C-alpha cells in the first residue's frame, strides 16, 4: 500500500476514522507501505501513526516496515550525511525550522531512499523512479496486490496518480479530503462532456480557494489533459465515499480497488482469486466476499478452499465459517492428513486447557491423556497414533468446545453424527474443568457453566422429540454403545456428569422404573410385592402380572385391530425381591450382632458367636465377588471411590481387628475387644442409616465435610477462649495469690 | 432432583448381585466360583441396525432444530431488530427515490404553444494513443493536447508542438499529435503498412478461423505477420510475402486501408495501413513453408486479437464473414 | 402512513400522452396543408 496524498487541512472526524482504519490494515497482513520521506504534513500523519501502532505492540510482533523515497537535493542537512565511509550511525536535526525549500525527514519512518538526480531545487523529479519501484514488487512472486491512497494533494498527487494509473497498479481515492480528492470525487459523470477547461476551471476555483491566484495557462492545461487521461480509464480507478458508521472502512476500498481491477483483467480469473479470498478472510468483511466472489458463476472444487478456510477456524471467524460450509467446504475431505490436526492444535489460542496441557508436555495422542482426565476414567481412550475409529465431526466439535468459542462451538455440533453422545460429553467436560478451574477467572467459569448448561438443554430437547416420535426406538438408543467418542454410553454418562435435568425426564425415568421392576410388571404397587414376599406360595396365588403374560395379551390386540420352576425363579431375579430380601436379611444381621455383643459374649465364643462370624465372612465374600466382577489395582482405586464400599472396608476391618483381640488372653485386651465390637456395630447401624439418605458421590462430601469441619473449629475456637478466661477470672478472684 | 439419583444409584447396585442373602450368598458365591457380560445397561449392537438408527437420530435433530430457529424467530426481541432493519431501508430508499423526482417538458410544450402560433402567423474517441505524453524511445514529452483540441477544426490558441525528428505540408488527420516532424516514422508523410491474409479454417471450421500467428515482439498476443510495404502494387505485396516469408491461385478483400492509431503519429507525419483477411483447411502452399521468427503458432480464436483497433477489427470481420 | 400511501397513491397521464399525440399529429396536419333549469315547475305535485 502506498499512500501519496504540505498544506491539508482535514477535520478531525475524518483524521481518527482514517489513523484507526490505517493501523487495522496495518496489523492485518504483515504489508509494506510506501510514502514519499518528507515530514510536511501527510507522511509525518502517518509516521505518527505507525509510531503509535508500533508502540501499542510493544515490538513482539511484525514491526511493519515504512520505506520512503525522497528527493536528495530537497532534504535539509544532508552533508551530515555525505561521508563517504558506511555503516555509521548518523544524527539527523529536525528542529522544526528549515527554509521555506528544504523540508525534513519524518524520523517515524524506517527506511530512506533518497533519489538524486543533481537539480537540487525542484520536488518533482524524483517520482518518475518510484512508481517504477511499485511494478518491481508488483512483479515479484500468483503476483503481489498493490494499490496507492490518495488524500487532499495538489499538484504532486496528480502526477503521481498519472505515473501510478499508466501501470496498472490501480489506486483508491478517499471523499470529503479537500484538494484534489474532491474533485476526482465530483467528476463521477460525463466522460466526453464533463472533460472541458471551463468546468475544471469552475471546479478549482471551487476548491482549492487560497492558491488559486498561482494558476497559469499552461499548468492549467497539462491538468486538464492529465484528467481525461486519469478519468478515461474507470475500471482501474475508485472513488471511495467517507469511512462511517453505516459498515464502511478503508478495508472495503482495498478490496473492491482489488476486484475491481481484477475483474476486467487479461488473467486474474486463474490465479488471483487465491491470494484475494486469504487477503479477505483476514479483515472479516463477510458480506463483500459473500456477494463478489461467491457468485453462481465461479463454479470452483472444494478441495482449493480448504487452505482458506483454516485460516478462518484458527482465528475465530464464525459467520465466515458458516458461509465457507454453505458455499461447499465439507468437513469429511478437511480432516484427511492428520498432519492438519497436528497444526490445528499447534496454534490453539491462549486458555485455561493449553494452560494445564504444557504442564503435562514437560501430538495429538498426547491429548487423548488431558482427555481421559478431564473426562472419567472409566471409558476408552481415544485419538490413537496412527489411523480408534476417524470420524472429523467428533474431533472438530472436541476441539471447539474444548477451546471455547462458543459460536464456533454451535457450528462444531451442528455437522456431528451421534449427537446426544457428543452433548452430554461436551457438558461433561465442561463441567469438569468448571469445578477443576483453581485460578478464580469468575466470569469464564461462570460462561462455561452457562455454556454447560445450554448442551444439557440442546441433549434433553433432542431425547424429548425422540421419545416423543417413538417409545421403544428411544429405549433402544439409551442403552447404545457408542463407537465414537470411546467406550461410553448415554446414560452412565449423565449419570456420572450429573446432569440433574436429563435423568428427570419421564422416557428415563420409564426405563429406570422398568429396570427396577424387572421380570415382574411394572403396573402393581409395592404393598402387594411385599405380600408376595411375606408367603412364598402366593405368588401362584396372587395377581401379580408379568412381563410375559403383559405383552402376550398386548401383542395379540394390537394384530386384530391390525386386521413351575422357571416362573418362580424369574420372580427370584428381580432387583426389588432382591432388595428387600437383603434389607431383612440385614436386619436380621443387626439383631444377632447385638444380641451377641451383650449376652452371649464368654471367653471362649459361644454358638451364635460363630453364626456372627459366619455372616462376616460371607459379607467379605460377598464383598470379593463385587469387586471381582466390578490394571487390577486400578480396578482397586476405582473400587474404593464409592462410599459404600469405604464404609465396608472400614467395617471389616475393625472387624478383624477387634477378632484378633478377642483371641488374647489379657483382661485389658478383652475389654478392648468389646470396645472396638461395639464401635464396630454403631458403624454398621450408620452404614444401613446411610443406605437411604447418602449417595455413592465422594466430592461434595468431602467439601461438605471441609467447611463444616471448618465452623465447627472455629465456633469451638472462639468458645475454647472465652471459657479458658472467664475461668482464669474467677480463679483470680476467688482465691488469693497462692495457688 | 435427588430422588432420582438415589433411585439411580440403587437400581445401579442390586441388578448385580444374584440372589440367596449372605446366609446363603456363602453357598452362592461359592458354587459360582466352582462353577467359572450384561445386556440391560451397555448393549453392543450390530453394524446392521446403528446405521438406520443414527439416521433416524439425525433426522430428528434436523427436526428440532428447524423448529428451534422458527419459534427464535417468533419473539419479540427478534421482531424489533427486523422493523428497524426494514424502516432503515425503507428510508433509505425513500431519500434516493426522492432524489430521483418536468421543468424541460414544460418548456417543450410553451415552444409548442408558440412555434405553433408562428406557423400560424406564416399561414466519440479521437487517436489518443497519439496523445501519449511520453513519444517512446526519446527524451521528448509532448505538448499536452484536450479532447476539445483534437481536430484541426477548432483553434486553441497557445499551442506551440515542438518539432522533433530523429535524425536518421501536412495535418494530422482526426487529432492533433503534440509533435512536429517525421519522428521515428521515415518519410514526413502518410507511410503505409501493408498486411497479407493470413487465415486457415480452424477445428470444428463451421464458423472458425485459425491463423499463424507470431508472437516474436515480446509483447501482448499473437498478431499475423506483415510488413510495411511499397505503396500503389498487390505484387509488391506477394514479394512482401516471399521476402518476409510460386502461389497463382489466390485473391485479396475485405480491405481494412487508411488511418490507424500510433504513438508516433505526429502532425505531419502519421501511418496508415491496408489490412486484408480471407483464405478445406488445408491451403497446402501456405503449408509449404515452415515459418521461423521459435513464438508463433495457430491462433484458433478471435478474442478481439488483445491488440489495437485494427486488430480487433480483423478479428471482428473474420467473425462476421465466417 | 399506511392509510395517507394508499389515499395518495389512488390520487395517481394517458390524457397528456394523447394530447402530445395530436399535436404530433395536427401539426403534420397543418404542414401538408402548408345550469340548473326551471326546477319548481318539475315538482310532482301541483298545488
Ligand atoms: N517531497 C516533499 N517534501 C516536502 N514538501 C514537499 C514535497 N513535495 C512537495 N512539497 C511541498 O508541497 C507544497 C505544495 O502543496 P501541495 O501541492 O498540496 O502538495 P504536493 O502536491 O506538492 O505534494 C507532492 C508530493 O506528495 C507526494 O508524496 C508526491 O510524491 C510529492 O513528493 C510545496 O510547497 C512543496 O514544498
Ligand atoms: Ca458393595
Amino acid at each position: 500500500i502506498s499512500v501519496t496524498g504540505k498544506n491539508f487541512y482535514i477535520k478531525t472526524h475524518l483524521k481518527d476514522k482514517f489513523r484507526r482504519g490505517l493501523i487495522k490494515v496495518a496489523q492485518t497482513t504483515g504489508a509494506w507501505i510506501l510514502t514519499g520521506g518528507t515530514h510536511a504534513g501527510v507522511m509525518k500523519h502517518v509516521g505518527m501513526a505507525v509510531r503509535d501502532y508500533t508502540l501499542s505492540s510493544g515490538s513482539m510482533e511484525g514491526q511493519i516496515v515504512v520505506i520512503g523515497v525522497a528527493p536528495w537535493g530537497v532534504i535539509h542537512n544532508r552533508s551530515t550525511l555525505i561521508h563517504p565511509e558506511g555503516r555509521f550511525p548518523a544524527y539527523y536535526s529536525l528542529d522544526e525550522q528549515g527554509q521555506g525549500r528544504l523540508s525534513c525527514l519524518d524520523i517515524n519512518h524506517t527506511h530512506f531512499l533518497l533519489v538524486d538526480d543533481g537539480t537540487q531545487g525542484h520536488y518533482g523529479v524524483e517520482i518518475e523512479l518510484r512508481a517504477r519501484l511499485e511494478k518491481l514488487i508488483s512483479k515479484l512472486s500468483v503476483t503481489i496486490p498493490v494499490v496507492c491512497v490518495v488524500l487532499d494533494g495538489g499538484p504532486g498527487t496528480l502526477n503521481t496518480i498519472y505515473n501510478s494509473m499508466l501501470n496498472h497498479t490501480p489506486c483508491v481515492v478517499l471523499e470529503g479530503s479537500g484538494r484534489l480528492a474532491d474533485v476526482i470525487a465530483h467528476v463521477a459523470s460525463v466522460p466526453v462532456s464533463k472533460v472541458t477547461m471551463a468546468l475544471i476551471n469552475r471546479l478549482l476555483k471551487r476548491f482549492f480557494m487560497q492558491e488559486y491566484k498561482n494558476f497559469t495557462e499552461l499548468q492549467i492545461i497539462e491538468w486538464t489533459k492529465k484528467i481525461q487521461d486519469i478519468l478515461r480509464m474507470p475500471h482501474l480507478l475508485t472513488v471511495f465515499r467517507i469511512d462511517e458508521d453505516k459498515n464502511y472502512d478503508v478495508d472495503v476500498a482495498i478490496l473492491q480497488a482489488l476486484l475491481k481491477a481484477s475483474r476486467s483483467d487479461e488473467h486474474a480469473g486463474r490465479h488471483c482469486w487465491e491470494r484475494q479470498l486469504e487477503l479477505a478472510v483476514a479483515w472479516n468483511r463477510v458480506d463483500i466476499a459473500e456477494s463478489e466472489i461467491f457468485t453462481e458463476e465461479s463454479q470452483w472444487t472444494s478441495s482449493d478452499l480448504h487452505p482458506a478456510m483454516f485460516s478462518a477456524l484458527v482465528g475465530d471467524k464464525p459467520e465466515f465459517v458458516r458461509l465457507l460450509l454453505e458455499n461447499g467446504v465439507c468437513v469429511r475431505e478437511f480432516l484427511e492428513r492428520e498432519e492438519t490436526l497436528c497444526e490445528l492444535y499447534s496454534h490453539l489460542p491462549s486458555c485455561f486447557f493449553l494452560r494445564k496441557l504444557a504442564k503435562r508436555v514437560q501430538c495429538l495422542s498426547h491429548v487423548s491423556e488431558e482427555v481421559r482426565h478431564l473426562l472419567g476414567s472409566f471409558t476408552q481412550p481415544l485419538y490413537i497414533a496412527s489411523r480408534t475409529v476417524w470420524d472429523p465431526g467428533r474431533d472438530l466439535f472436541l476441539w471447539a468446545v474444548v477451546q471455547n468459542n462458543r459460536e464456533l462451538a454451535e457450528i462444531g455440533w451442528e455437522q456431528c453424527r451421534d449427537c446426544i453422545a457428543a452433548a452430554l460429553a461436551a457438558s461433561k467436560i465442561l463441567r469438569k474443568l468448571a469445578q477443576e478451574s483453581g485460578e478464580d477467572d469468575s466470569e469464564e467459569a461462570t460462561e462455561m457453566l452457562e455454556l454447560a448448561n445450554h448442551y444439557e438443554k440442546q441433549a434433553i430437547g433432542v431425547f424429548s422429540e425422540c421419545h416423543s416420535w417413538d417409545a421403544q426406538r428411544a429405549q433402544k438408543l439409551l442403552i447404545r454403545i457408542s463407537p465414537s467418542w470411546g467406550r461410553s454410553t448415554c446414560l452412565w454418562l449423565a449419570l456420572e456428569a450429573h446432569d440433574k435435568s436429563f435423568i428427570a425426564h419421564s422416557g428415563v425415568q420409564a426405563l429406570l422404573t422398568q429396570i427396577w421392576c424387572g421380570e415382574l410388571s411394572v403396573d402393581n404397587p409395592h404393598w402387594k410385592v411385599l405380600l408376595c414376599m411375606i408367603f412364598f406360595p402366593l405368588i401362584y396365588t396372587g395377581f401379580l402380572t408379568f412381563r410375559r403374560d403383559e405383552d402376550i395379551q398386548r401383542q395379540a390386540e394390537r394384530t386384530e385391530q391390525q386386521k413351575c420352576s422357571s416362573r418362580l425363579m424369574s420372580f427370584l431375579k428381580s432387583p426389588q425381591v432382591k432388595f428387600y430380601w437383603n434389607i431383612a436379611s440385614y436386619f436380621g444381621f443387626l439383631w444377632l450382632f447385638a444380641v451377641v455383643l451383650m449376652i452371649d459374649f464368654q471367653t471362649s465364643p459361644s454358638w451364635r458367636e460363630l453364626l456372627l462370624y459366619v455372616w462376616l465372612t460371607s459379607l467379605v465374600c460377598e464383598e470379593i465377588r463385587q469387586l471381582y466382577h466390578d490394571g487390577f489395582r486400578r480396578k482397586a482405586k476405582m473400587y474404593i471411590k464409592d462410599l459404600w464400599n469405604i464404609l465396608d472396608v472400614l467395617s471389616i476391618v475393625l472387624f478383624i481387628a477387634g477378632l484378633i483381640c478377642r483371641l488374647q488372653a489379657s483382661d485389658t485386651v478383652f475389654y478392648i475387644g468389646k470396645v472396638i465390637l461395639c464401635i464396630d456395630f454403631i458403624i454398621f447401624c450408620l452404614r444401613l442409616m446411610a443406605i437411604f439418605s447418602i449417595s455413592r458421590t465422594l466430592g461434595p462430601k468431602i467439601i461438605i465435610v471441609r467447611r463444616m469441619m471448618l465452623d465447627l473449629f472455629f465456633f469451638m475456637f472462639l468458645l475454647s477462649i472465652w471459657v479458658v478466661a472467664y475461668g482464669v477470672a474467677k480463679q483470680g478472684i476467688l482465691i488469693e495469690n497462692e495457688e | 432432583t435427588i430422588w432420582k439419583f438415589q433411585r439411580y444409584e440403587l437400581i445401579k447396585e442390586y441388578h448385580s448381585r444374584p440372589a440367596l442373602p449372605p446366609p446363603f450368598i456363602l453357598l452362592s458365591h461359592l458354587i459360582l466360583f466352582i462353577r467359572g457380560r450384561h445386556k440391560n445397561f451397555r448393549q453392543e449392537l450390530e453394524q446392521t441396525e446403528e446405521e438406520e438408527l443414527l439416521s433416524w437420530e439425525a433426522y430428528m435433530k434436523d427436526n428440532y432444530l428447524a423448529s428451534t430457529r422458527q419459534d427464535e424467530s417468533q419473539s419479540v426481541e427478534h421482531r424489533i431488530h427486523d422493523t428497524a432493519e426494514k424502516v432503515g431501508a425503507m428510508s433509505e430508499l425513500l431519500e434516493r427515490e426522492q432524489e430521483m423526482v418536468x421543468x424541460x417538458x414544460x418548456x417543450x410544450x410553451x415552444x409548442x404553444x408558440x412555434x405553433x402560433x408562428x406557423x400560424x402567423x406564416x399561414x466519440e474517441a479521437p487517436h489518443m494513443f497519439a496523445r501519449q505524453l511520453q513519444y517512446p524511445d526519446s527524451t521528448v514529452r509532448r505538448f499536452p493536447v484536450p479532447e476539445e483540441k483534437v481536430s484541426w477544426e477548432v483553434n486553441f490558441s497557445p499551442y506551440q508542438p515542438p518539432v522533433y525528428n530523429q535524425q536518421d505540408k501536412h495535418r494530422n488527420p482526426g487529432g492533433r499529435t503534440g509533435i512536429r516532424g517525421k519522428g521515428a516514422l521515415n518519410t514526413l508523410g502518410p507511410n503505409h503498412i501493408l498486411h497479407p491474409i493470413f487465415t486457415r479454417w480452424r477445428d470444428a471450421e463451421h464458423k472458425v478461423l485459425e491463423f499463424l500467428a507470431v508472437w516474436e515482439d515480446a509483447e501482448k498476443r499473437w498478431a499475423l505477420l506483415g510488413g510495411p510495404a511499397q505503396p500503389d502494387l498487390a505484387q509488391v505485396l506477394e514479394r512482401i510475402l516471399g521476402k518476409k516469408l510460386k502461389t497463382l491461385l489466390k485473391a485479396g478483400e475485405e480491405v481494412y486501408k487508411g488511418y490507424v492509431d500510433d504513438s508516433r503519429n505526429t502532425d505531419n507525419a502519421w501511418v496508415e495501413t491496408s489490412i486484408i483477411t480471407l483464405h478445406t483447411p488445408l491451403m497446402a502452399d501456405l503449408n509449404h513453408m515452415v515459418e521461423s521468427s521459435q513464438p508463433l503458432q495457430w491462433r484458433e480464436v478471435s478474442s478481439d486479437a488483445c491488440r489495437c483497433s485494427y486488430q480487433r477489427e480483423a478479428l471482428r470481420q473474420i467473425a462476421h464473414h465466417h
